[PDB]
């Protein structure tokens, strides 16, 4: 039989480093109480974007699970990089808290140049020569040379 | 009434036929067609064969058959239709297979392809070993593995791996195993 | 000649597992004070490494911010598994490293769909028309989707 | 994977390297957070990075390492793998495919 | 309609329509507005086609009167409008 290209692209794939963009919304809701999930159909769709969004410092954590129609759930956080915490007697002072690191990394695809934040693809335009990094003050800024391997 | 002694072929990329009110005494293979074909209250002495390439669509109706057997490269669609007489199945090939309006279906098999069970009033027993492709699926549809004499439940069986999808299918209520992708066609907001 | 080598198994050096890789330095000065950036070229680069930095638990946060001459600053930590903390005046202290954020991603391939974390890969089974997502309650949640690139 | 199990007096870091090759570090290349105490006396608190995990892939004759997104080559393929991280961790192993 | 192995696209805006014992079905689409003559039944009929594994649409503005029964679709969310009758009777399993 004969099968379209454009179907084994979907098949086939690799080389240049990839990911997901942001194209659309779905749905999106908050809700206090009991658990709530929710579902979406696979047709004529081949990726996802979800992201488990905490407000405040409320009671429960944040945390993920996936499956499909009638497969098991996956915990994402199962596989990680976690930072973890304990408390000794303390009375609840102020304290330091806030992130330390924003290692990343930037590439470039022909037309356009890219950076890949985690695993979803952040556009970053044509290519003009001219690049920027920008952070706040009392910070470390090293930077580096990059090449797609 | 009419009496054949004899076994018929539909020879290689023929197309056109039509058959009706005869009792073939022997085999009809039919292998190289290129479908548009269409039989009628015949029958059939021996098993049906289909083997080589094969591709349109081919009919049988009120063709009561000892059994059907379906091999070879070919991927054309055979219709079955009506019959009196328990027929047994077994497909290995990448073609369509459709059966309905029948009272009675004898033993089944499933190797390969596409297998469509409709509105049958008994099934002897079914079996499933294909694997995931393009062409191969299994759905069935308000068919019943129950007979209702003497009061028993004829087997299942699915090894493979190819999806599927049931609806509407009395079988053995008791817990089973079942292997391969399954889609919820049927729909729970109504009953 | 049949083959099926040349399928996802190809003769390319398997997949796209590619990191840019540490290449060389190219400039490292800190700044105390107000906000500060430098820029780079793109001559002869496809590629750089981007560590910013927090230092002497300033109250400036570690961040990430880069355009190029045309495109705008993207955001960084808004992909992230951020970590807040539950800080707290009480006496008895209960604060928490509660997990702000949390982000994966679901993706097609064929007839299997797979979900990401980090770099492991998590394997879902079949295709059968529909997606599950769980979480817990008292958070936010939302879902896009795109391309694959 | 190398977890430290409740509040461990060692933090999880993990090193890796080939049978003669030398030692690569992991917990150089990633985005983490920090919480320091309180210059208040008596308010002490403990946190940082508890789990750490890392993937390790062949290329031909070489053995290359992923941290965030930043490959250590750790050497050819000598033959045998070297790893070192601290002490009360529950360290793993698995098999895991390239795909 | 009935005893068919496929059917292509429906539209019903008036009278009494009856679909038994179909295959697959394209799509069914209807306006109807309710009266003594404007209803719509289905039996054994599913908007799944086998293959390619894809869900055949449906829409059902008007208020005329209904009645499903094994009326297999997709199980996602939906909506309907008219006074929907149930004939499932629910004991089994």
């Amino acid at each position: 039989a004969l099968v379209s290209l454009s179907t084994l692209r979907g098949a086939l794939g690799g080389g240049s480093i990839s990911g997901i963009i942001p194209q659309e919304v779905l749905f999106d809701q908050w809700r206090a109480g009991g658990n709530w999930e929710v579902s979406q159909s696979t047709q004529n769709r081949t990726g996802f974007i979800v992201r488990s969004l905490k407000e405040g410092i409320g009671i429960t954590v944040s945390d993920l699970f996936v499956a499909t129609g009638n497969g098991g759930y996956q915990s994402i956080s199962q596989w990680e990089a976690t930072t973890f915490l304990y408390e000794t007697d303390a009375e609840g002072t102020s304290i330091d808290g806030g992130r330390q690191q924003a290692i990343a990394i930037v590439f470039k695809r022909g037309t356009q140049w890219y950076t890949k934040s985690g695993d979803v693809i952040l556009p970053l335009g044509s290519d003009d020569g001219v690049i920027r990094f920008r952070t706040p003050g009392y910070q470390r800024l090293t930077i580096w040379s990059g090449a797609q391997l | 009434f009419v009496y054949v002694d004899g076994n018929v072929t539909i020879g290689a990329a023929v197309s056109g036929v039509t058959v009706s009110g005869l009792f073939i005494d022997g085999n009809l293979t039919i292998a190289g067609a290129n479908g548009t074909v269409e039989f009628i209250n015949t029958t059939v002495s021996t098993s049906i064969i289909g083997t080589g390439n094969n591709t349109g669509w081919f009919l049988f109706d009120e063709v009561n058959a000892d059994s059907v057997s379906i091999t070879g490269a070919g991927t054309g669609e055979f219709i079955f239709r009506g019959g009196i007489e328990q027929t047994d199945f077994s497909l290995n090939a990448p073609s369509k297979l459709l059966v309905e309006n029948r009272s009675r279906v004898g033993v089944v098999n499933h190797l390969n392809g596409l297998m469509i069970l409709k509105d049958i009033g008994v099934i002897v027993s079914l079996t499933s070993t294909a694997e995931d492709n393009a062409f191969t699926f299994l759905a069935v549809i308000s068919s019943s593995l129950f007979d209702p004499d003497p009061r028993t439940y004829g087997a299942l069986t699915k090894t493979g791996s190819c999806s599927y999808a049931f609806q509407d299918f009395a079988r053995s209520n008791m817990a089973e195993t079942v292997t391969g992708a399954k889609w919820l066609v049927s729909n729970g907001r109504d009953i």
